[PDB]
């Protein structure tokens, strides 16, 4: 189901907090963030689930890329 | 830490 928080995998090794935040900015306010640099993943929480919808939809047509490397994004169990 | 999240969250917000 669509949820506020979006799980993110295959992130670069030195990926800055800033960069993961700048992923959902085009679609709304980012309210919270947990990075797992140990598994190269992160979580990102948006104000509205509806922003998290426009998120995944867009990044299903446009590759979600952080500095030349693409990443894999998906909804979560929030 | 949760430190660097929040400061960077705040910069934007
Ligand atoms: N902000």
């Amino acid at each position: 189901p669509p949820s506020r928080v979006i799980h993110i995998r295959k992130l670069p090794i030195d990926v800055t907090e800033g960069e993961v935040i700048s992923l959902g900015l085009p679609f709304g306010k980012v309210t919270n963030l947990l990075m797992l640099k140990g598994k190269n993943q992160a979580f990102i929480e948006m104000n509205t689930e509806e922003a998290a919808n426009t998120m995944v939809n867009y990044y299903t047509s446009v590759t979600p890329v952080l500095r030349g490397q693409p990443i894999y994004i998906q909804f979560s169990n929030h | 830490n949760q430190l660097r999240a929040q400061x960077a969250l705040q910069x934007v917000n």
